[PDB]
C-alpha cells in the first residue's frame, strides 16, 4: 500500500476532474514520454505533457486535461494499462523471435 | 544464443529493493 | 466620415436639425464600411484617460 | 453558404519562399474582381502552390453548414465546410485599413501566417472577429 509513490496536486486540478496534474516520486524522463504518448494515443484526452520540475529532485509532474468524457485520473488509468499492454506485446514478439532465431 | 534466459530463470535483481 | 460622403461632425452641431441622428439617410452602407474602418466607443475613450 | 464572409477566386501572380523552408508567401488578384489583391502566406509544404494557379479563396466563421474552454475538433462524420476545401487556416482579422476612395485592405492573423485582402465592398461582411476561417482549394 504504497501511499507516497503518486500524488494529486490539487492546486492543478479542476472542478469534477477532467483537468488535473499528477505528481509521480522516483520517476524521469523514461517513463514520463512513453505514459505521454500512450495517453495521447486517447481520444477524450485533449492535453497531456510531463515535466521534471528540477533535476535535483528525483520528481516527475504528468498533467492530463481531458474533455467531458472521462476524467484526468482515468485517462491516467488507462495509460498506464496500455503501457503495460505494449510492453507485453514487445516481449511476447521479442522471445519469440529470440526462440526462433 | 536463441535462449529465452528469463523465462528459465526466476529474476530477483529486477524487482525494486 | 467625409470622404466616405456622410458629414465630418467634429464640431457640436447648432441648428434645429440636431437632436435626430445625423446620419438617418446614410444607406447603411458607407455607415458600415465606416463602423468597420472607425470604431471608436466611449469605454474605449473613457478606459483611454 | 450563409456563413462564407468572402469568397473568390484568384490567379496567383508570385510565390515566394523568404529565408523559409515551409512557408511561402503568395500574391494573387482576384480573376473577375478587377480592385481584389490577395497577399497570403501559406504552407506549401501542407498546400504547394505554383505561380500562376487559380485558386478559390473562401472567409467563413463556423465551418459548420460544458465550459471546456479547450478547443475541440469537429468529429470525423461530421458535415461541414473545408469538406471541399484542401486547405483551411483559422485566426483573427485584427485591422481594416483605408488605402483610397472606396478601397479598403483587411489583415487576418493566422497564428503569424497574414493575409492581406485588398478590395473595394466587403463590409457588411468582413469584421473584425475572432470568427474568420480561411479555405483554399486547388
Amino acid at each position: 500500500p504504497d501511499r507516497e509513490k503518486i500524488k494529486l496536486l490539487t492546486q492543478a486540478t479542476s472542478e469534477d476532474g477532467t483537468s488535473a496534474s499528477f505528481q509521480i516520486v522516483e520517476e524521469d524522463h523514461t517513463l514520463g514520454n512513453a505514459l505521454r504518448y500512450v495517453i495521447m494515443k486517447n481520444p477524450d484526452v485533449e492535453f497531456c505533457g510531463y515535466s521534471i520540475p528540477h533535476p535535483s529532485e528525483n520528481l516527475l509532474n504528468i498533467r492530463i486535461q481531458t474533455y467531458g468524457e472521462t476524467t484526468a485520473v482515468d485517462a491516467l488509468q488507462k495509460g498506464l494499462k496500455d503501457l503495460m499492454d505494449l510492453c507485453d506485446v514487445v516481449e511476447s514478439k521479442f522471445t519469440e523471435k529470440i526462440k526462433s532465431m | 544464443v536463441s535462449r529465452d534466459t528469463w523465462n528459465t530463470k526466476n529474476m530477483r535483481s529486477l524487482e525494486p529493493p | 466620415r467625409k470622404s466616405r460622403g456622410m458629414l465630418g461632425l467634429l464640431e457640436p452641431p447648432a441648428k434645429e436639425l440636431q437632436g435626430i441622428d445625423p446620419d438617418e439617410t446614410v444607406p447603411d452602407n458607407v455607415k458600415t464600411s465606416v463602423s468597420q474602418l472607425y470604431r471608436i466607443s466611449e469605454k474605449s475613450v473613457r478606459k483611454f484617460l | 453558404m450563409s456563413n462564407t464572409l468572402f469568397d473568390d477566386i484568384f490567379q496567383v501572380s508570385e510565390v515566394d519562399p523568404g529565408r523559409y523552408n515551409k512557408v511561402c508567401r503568395i500574391e494573387a488578384a482576384s480573376t473577375t474582381q478587377d480592385q481584389c489583391k490577395l497577399t497570403l502566406d501559406i504552407n506549401v509544404e501542407l498546400f504547394p502552390v505554383a505561380a500562376q494557379d487559380s485558386l478559390t479563396v473562401t472567409i467563413a466563421s463556423s465551418l459548420n453548414l460544458s465550459a471546456t474552454r479547450s478547443w475541440r475538433p469537429p468529429q470525423a462524420g461530421d458535415r461541414s465546410l473545408a469538406d471541399d476545401y484542401d486547405y483551411v487556416m483559422y485566426g483573427t482579422a485584427y485591422k481594416f485599413e483605408e488605402v483610397s476612395k472606396d478601397l479598403i485592405a483587411v489583415y487576418y492573423s493566422f497564428g503569424g501566417l497574414l493575409m492581406r485582402l485588398e478590395g473595394n465592398y466587403r463590409n457588411l461582411n468582413n469584421l473584425k472577429q475572432e470568427n474568420a476561417y480561411l479555405l483554399i482549394r486547388r
